[PDB]
């Protein structure tokens, strides 16, 4: 009989139901974000840190540093390889 | 002027004359309208809060 108000009644709920969950999950990441590599820590120093960095790390990402750790095992074994036999 | 033997149209005429202040304005509304408007001022200034927060954020 009389105009019911529909138009502000927006406050007690968010308009839409699906996407209320993901705007929490979507709009706190934002505030903690690295703007372009922040900290990035390339360097380091801690007697194998510079073998990570210079072989160990994804620019390479190749198999030498398995090629070399044998070379390296060969050359530890050839001394008890005379020792033994 | 038309009727002749009216003896008639003075009687309406004075009950019109008498009745010419049929009846006042019915203003009795004066806060019950009022309480709806300040229903619906709460429920746009809440709603308008929200959706200017919203945007910024």
């Amino acid at each position: 009989v009389s105009t019911l108000i529909p138009p502000k009644v927006v406050s007690s709920k968010n308009i839409g139901s699906a996407p209320n969950a993901k705007r929490i999950a979507n709009v706190v990441h934002f505030y903690k974000s690295l703007p372009q590599g922040p900290a990035p820590a390339i360097k380091a120093n801690t007697r194998l840190a510079r073998y990570k960095a210079k072989y160990f790390d994804g620019d390479n990402a190749s198999g030498k540093p398995l090629w070399h750790f044998a070379l390296g095992i060969i050359a530890f074994g050839y001394s008890m390889e005379y020792y033994f036999h | 002027s038309v009727l002749k033997n009216t003896s008639v149209i003075d009687k309406i005429e004075s009950y019109v004359k008498q009745y010419k202040p049929v009846k006042i304005d019915a203003s009795k509304q004066l806060q019950v309208i009022e309480s709806f408007e300040k229903h619906a001022m709460t429920n746009a200034k809440e709603t308008e809060s929200l959706v200017s927060k919203e945007l910024k954020d």
